[PDB]
């Protein structure tokens, strides 16, 4: 019951390598585009001025 | 993905292949019907010997040859009827009647073509063919003749594929036929330049082993075949089971054949102990390797003490540890009764497998957790060649039984050149054995 | 071939088991189980002794009834 | 920055590599799934030296796995941490070498190394600032010694300015497992001397001694032997990944250890190593570490260092410790044993300090020493080679694959030449 | 890790080994089936059994012994005896035809057919051992096959092993009481052989033990069994210090380094005390002084010889029980003070004393009484020449008319080897006579 369940109909109507891409690559929300990250943010008349300098080297990407 | 094809020709080859394949089926769990053991329950380890047919059963990668219909028909009638392919058990119509000329020039020609058809039909299926194994009885007409023809044709048809031969020469003094030296020397000529490795399997030594160890005073061919099958399984298990130190079939010729001419060698096995006294001793690796190197345990009737050692290949299956193997090897090297040739400082190739040997119901051995099978090349093998040479010279001096061979199409000068070939083969061993 | 077992008896450990092993203090070569293992193997092999001797005796008796019947 | 790529070849090389990555991953706190779960910035500050970052925040080693037979890398995936390696890096043949140097160096390895050379080019160019390469392989085997050295030759012509490092398992006559052992071992040294910048020799005979005598563990196995080598490998490049009082990378060691270009064969050792029953009797201190470090029985080679004279030595200390205590001990050992150190080079020991000890330990040290007593290993290999080659035993396979006897004669001479020219500095006087 | 291998050849050797191994099994607790009930012992750790028995890897224990004979009656008796499940089936080597009291038969014709098997067995046994101390051999000298096989085995082992020490417990024919009629011939030949190939020899003639059993044990009709029990007790007392902890431990190596002045003289007499029935044990105190006095008094000598006719070259005595070094020193001082026993001039000190803590064990159906003190004394004295001279006279009176020599000449042995054996004997008595003279 390993390769003896084989049939012509099953093979020719099956996708092996082009099915849905798995997780860890799905992670883009289709609605969010450019001009919406910044020009659709919310904006302020009085911002916040606090900025922190941590004693940790910045991660490189 | 690695496959070895076993060739069985002659009654002796068939009757040893029976035990070998029973052992393989039992060891891999395949029923005689060719299926997994019923609906009670794969590791893809059977692929070395068996092939999936695409629906259910497995088919062995073997072929059986004979000109006597009796043995093959009785095999077909037997309980292994449904295991083998119906057209893989090729049978003849008339026996060679212990005549080498008949089976090499008259009868075997009408069957070698069909055997080649079947062998290439088996070879094209496998993708990682490791080599070939051939089993034959030398002291038989059809056995030796068909083995000669098959080896000669396979060499030209395939080229660099390795071939391993497990031949049975006649015993020094005890035998069953009266003309066996003739076809013996003829097959020796045929195989000398055509086989890559030859392993000696004289029957007298195995009778001695059974009488001394298994305490059986009524032994038959079945025990000998079971012992040979155990040897084959120990040799091959590295190709299909996981181990701490693996050795492939290509890693025997490159370590036991110092020169292309010299490839005749003999094997040993240990422990061979009856259950009545089997494990009332410790069976440490040290004493089992000592028993393996003990001269009385040679599977061929030869004394290694009469000559130098060329190289040794020994494989342990069970729960051995490399440090214990090293200690045992050091002890053997320090032992003085065993001496090696000067130009071989290190002469041991060791393999370790974790699959313990399997037991067959109705057998004589005992269920060990440790075992060792050792194959050694030594210059002492020339004694059997000398004693076989002396036997032939007696009959050939008076033209005894020569008209039976001449009348079957063989030229007169075949005997003289075969004798010269034996002389040259003896020439090689003593020259290389002497110190420089 | 493959080396899927570190030894004949103990398999490859789980990843969580090897908490350290960056500094050489735990080697798992000291066994800590050799005595019990070999002691168990003793009787494990003794049972095989007894079994095989039993089938052997059965075999000689089965042989003997045949010559009795022929007599 | 200044990162290195790892290469392992052969059955022996893969087993050493597999245990090495288990040690490094746990040192950096990396799970078998590639997700960091450590405890400090320093475990992640310089993780790019050995690990490549992919999508999803997982880390994959930049190791290349190579062999001529598919069985072993079927097995490496079956062990712990076997799913870290990128499946694209696996390259394998279908037949194998069968303990034949010519087969792995001329016929099979030659036609297959074009593929693995491409992946190395991809890894080397991808990184920002390459430091060098490190290779683990065995000289006694066919594919490990044969096809491994051809890669070393091929890579050297493409990256001449990069440091090349090797860990070689030199076969010994005591624990011998192959009849054709001397031939391929002798041939590989010829290729190894002209290419490798640093070569550290390792012998199974010495490793067995350490387990039996020092650790006194009942049943040694390759799992234990590989563990000792892996610990030594990590200690050499420890300061490259962590802060320290005196930093020293692979390039700095090469400058301070190699006097002349053809003398680059070292012997390594690791300390401390103690048994279970002797752990509560010893005291972990700087004087105690250096006492065991220079011990003859502690070396990972079959050569006795008291039969020759040290040329240079290097010690890399790990842990938080005072600098004065380290420096005075190095001077102390040199003054008391002035007969074991060559005299025309004063103060021939180098010291380095790294503040991060191995996990579960407070102090540790690795030793790399260039000694003139290493000629013993080549001498015993040479005599086995000349004994077999005088009668031309086991030669038709090497000759049957295109190699001629001139290669064997030249390989013997150069290896003989190295021994003679390596002893010449033992008797040098000022 | 210290082991010895016991060699038993001939009917006398087999019958002695039976009692010896029974005593060893009872002492170390092994049941006759071979499976130990298992305990944590009472002395010297759980490694005591390693000296005589070897762990079989699966259950039982197998003794480090080999049995040799050509007449299969005693071998079959052992195989059908109570210890059938103890010994390995293939180490009880048996022949088909007896030598029939013929040294030539046992040395030249039907010996080579057994010596190869014996050497293979010895080699495989020695492979198991790690710290092999030496070999112990037991053989009757008045028997053809026993003497011939023992001599040939010693000849083979001398070149097979060499530096490994070999000890011998020979039973010479008694001065007047003997069973066979042609035993002088093979006794002379066997002495001629073993003199050059035996490291240490002990005389164990029958009559001394006969008189001892008649006197001390108050038993009128014992048999060979009781003699074998006494010999086994002597062996156990000799070898106890190897496996049992003691205040002063003496090895096999510390016998030849303290007892043989020269390699030519290694023939010794044994003595054992106290040996008395339980009926008479009700009265006396059994102190170290009286037991050593009983050991030294001549009538207790295990060999039919009188030490008062010669000098004491060296004495070895091993004490077992609750002995104390101060009290054994008191006994030694009293013995030295006594004037009846005199020592040779060039031996200012002539005692090597060993002390063991385990008291002697008892055997069911025995005659010896379980006591809390014992001592076994091995002495090397020049008085040994008297038995050699007596046997020389008997053999000369045999050979004056050339009797029974047809068999020896026709079996392959040349006629005059008796002359060379006689010359060796005469050289031996001359050596003993010359050694004992004062400087
Ligand atoms: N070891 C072993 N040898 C066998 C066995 N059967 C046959 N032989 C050998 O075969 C030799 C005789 O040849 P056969 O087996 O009768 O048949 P053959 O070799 O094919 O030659 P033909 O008789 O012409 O058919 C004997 O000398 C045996 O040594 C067997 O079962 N075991
Ligand atoms: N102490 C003692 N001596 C024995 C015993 N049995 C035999 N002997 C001695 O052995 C001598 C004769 O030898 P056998 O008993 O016949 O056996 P053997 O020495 O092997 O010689 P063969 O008769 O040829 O077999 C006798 O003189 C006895 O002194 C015994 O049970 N105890
Ligand atoms: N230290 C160590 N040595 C090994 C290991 N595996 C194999 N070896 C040694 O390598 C030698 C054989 O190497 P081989 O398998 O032929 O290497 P290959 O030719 O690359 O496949 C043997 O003598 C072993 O002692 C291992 O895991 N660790
Ligand atoms: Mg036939």
């Amino acid at each position: 019951s390993k390769k003896t369940i084989l049939s012509g109909f099953m093979k020719n109507n099956s996708i092996v390598g082009f099915k849905e891409c798995l997780d860890s690559q799905l992670q883009l929300k289709d609605s969010k585009s450019e001009y919406n990250d910044k020009f659709q943010s919310k904006n302020r008349i009085h911002r916040d001025t606090s900025i922190f300098h941590i004693r940790n080297k910045s991660q490189i990407i | 993905m690695r496959e070895v094809i076993s060739i069985h020709v002659g009654q002796g080859g068939i009757q040893v292949g029976n035990a070998c394949w029973e052992l393989f089926c039992l060891e891999h769990g395949i029923q005689p019907d060719g299926q997994m053991p019923s609906d009670r329950t794969g590791d893809d380890a059977f692929n070395t010997f068996f092939s999936e047919t695409g629906a259910g059963k497995h088919v062995p990668r073997a072929v059986f040859l004979d000109l006597e219909p009796t043995v093959i028909d009785e095999v077909r009638t037997g309980t292994y009827r449904q295991l083998f392919h119906p057209e893989q058990l090729i049978s003849g119509k008339e026996d060679a009647a212990n005549n080498f000329a008949r089976g090499h020039y008259t009868i075997g020609k009408e069957i070698v073509d069909l055997c080649l058809d079947r062998i290439r039909k088996l070879a094209d299926n496998c993708t990682g063919l490791q080599g070939f194994l051939v089993f034959n009885s030398v002291g038989g007409g059809t056995g030796s003749g068909l083995g000669s023809l098959l080896l000669e044709r396979l060499s030209v048809d395939y080229g660099k594929k390795s071939k391993l031969g497990f031949t049975i020469y006649p015993s020094p003094q005890v035998s069953t036929a009266v003309v066996e030296p003739y076809n013996s020397i003829l097959s020796t000529h045929s195989l000398l330049e055509h086989t890559d490795v030859a392993v000696m399997l004289d029957n007298e030594a195995i009778y001695d082993i059974c009488r001394r160890n298994l305490d059986i005073e009524r032994p038959t061919y079945t025990n000998l075949n079971r012992l040979i099958a155990q040897v084959i399984s120990s040799l091959t298990a590295s190709l299909r089971f996981d181990g701490a130190l693996n050795v492939d079939i290509t890693e025997f010729q490159t370590n036991l054949v110092p020169y292309p001419r010299i490839h005749f060698m003999l094997s040993s096995y240990a422990p061979i102990i009856s259950a009545e006294k089997a494990y009332h001793e410790q069976l440490s690796v040290a004493e089992i390797t000592n028993s393996a190197f003990e001269p009385a345990n040679m599977m061929a009737k030869c004394d290694p003490r009469h000559g130098k050692y060329m190289a040794c290949s020994m494989m342990y299956r069970g729960d051995v540890v490399p440090k214990d193997v090293n200690a045992s090897i050091a002890t053997i090297k320090t032992k003085r009764t065993i001496q090696f040739v000067d130009w071989c400082p290190t002469g041991f190739k060791v393999g370790i497998n974790y699959q313990p040997p399997t037991v067959v119901p109705g057998g004589d051995l005992a269920k060990v957790m440790r075992a060792v099978c050792m194959i050694s090349n030594s210059t002492a093998i020339a004694e059997v060649f000398s004693r076989l040479d002396h036997k032939f010279d007696l009959m050939y001096a008076k033209r005894a039984f020569v008209h039976w061979y001449v009348g079957e199409g063989m030229e007169e000068g075949e005997f003289s050149e075969a004798r010269e070939d034996l002389a040259a083969l003896e020439k090689d061993y003593e020259e290389v054995g002497i110190e420089t | 071939m493959k080396r899927v077992k570190e030894s004949y008896f103990r398999e490859h450990p789980h990843w969580s088991d090897i908490n350290g092993c960056s500094g050489a203090k735990e080697f798992e070569g000291e066994d800590l189980a050799y005595d019990a293992r070999i002691k168990y193997q003793k009787e494990t092999q003794k049972q095989w002794i007894e079994q095989q001797i039993r089938e052997k005796k059965m075999r000689e008796e089965a042989e003997r009834n045949e010559e009795r019947a022929y007599a | 920055m200044r990162e290195i790529v790892h290469i392992q070849g052969g059955q022996c090389g893969n087993q050493i590599g597999a245990k090495f990555w288990e040690v490094i991953s746990d040192e950096h706190g990396i799970d078998p799934t590639g997700t960091y779960h450590g405890d400090s910035d320093l475990q992640l500050e310089r993780i790019n030296v050995y690990y490549n970052e992919a999508t999803g925040g997982r880390y994959v080693p930049r190791a290349i796995l190579m062999d001529l037979e598919p069985g072993t890398m079927d097995s490496v995936r079956a062990g712990p941490f076997g799913q870290l390696f990128r499946p694209d890096n696996f390259v394998f043949g279908q037949t194998g070498a069968g303990n034949n140097w010519a087969k792995g160096h001329y016929t099979e390895g030659a036609e297959l190394i074009d593929s693995v050379l491409d992946v190395v080019r991809k890894e080397a160019e991808g990184c920002d600032c390459l430091q060098g390469f490190q290779i683990t392989h065995s000289l006694g085997g066919g594919t490990g010694s044969g096809m491994g050295t051809l890669l070393i030759s091929k890579v050297r012509e493409e990256y001449p300015d990069r440091i090349m490092e090797t860990f070689s398992v030199v076969p010994s006559p005591k624990v011998s497992d192959t009849v054709v052992e001397p031939y391929n071992a002798t041939l590989s040294v010829h290729q190894l001397v002209e290419n490798a910048d640093e070569c550290m020799v390792i012998d199974n005979e010495a490793l067995y001694d350490i387990c039996f005598r020092t650790l006194k563990l009942t049943t040694p196995t390759y799992g234990d032997l590989n563990h000792l080598v892996s610990a030594a490998m990590s200690g050499v490049t420890c300061c490259l990944r962590f802060p320290g009082q005196l930093n020293s990378d692979l390039r700095k060691l090469a400058v301070n250890l190699i006097p002349f270009p053809r003398l680059h064969f070292f012997m390594i050792g690791f300390a401390p190593l103690t048994s279970r029953g002797s752990q509560q009797y010893r005291a972990l201190t700087v004087p105690e570490l250096t006492q065991q470090m220079f011990d003859a029985k502690n070396m990972m080679c079959a050569a006795d260092p008291r039969h020759g004279r040290y040329l240079t030595a290097s010690a890399l200390f790990r842990g938080r410790m005072s600098t004065k205590e380290v420096d005075e001990q190095m001077l102390n050992v040199q003054n008391k044993n002035s007969s074991y150190f060559v005299e025309w080079i004063p103060n021939n020991i180098k010291s380095s300090i790294c503040d991060i000890p191995p996990k579960g330990l407070k102090m540790a040290v690795t030793f790399v020493g260039n000694s003139t007593a290493i000629q013993e290993m080549f001498k015993r290999v040479a005599e086995q080679f000349t004994a077999m080659f005088r009668r031309k035993a086991f030669l038709h396979w090497y000759t049957g694959e295109g190699m001629d006897e001139m290669e064997f004669t030249e390989a013997e001479s150069n290896m003989n030449d190295l021994v003679s020219e390596y002893q010449q500095y033992q008797d040098a006087t000022a």
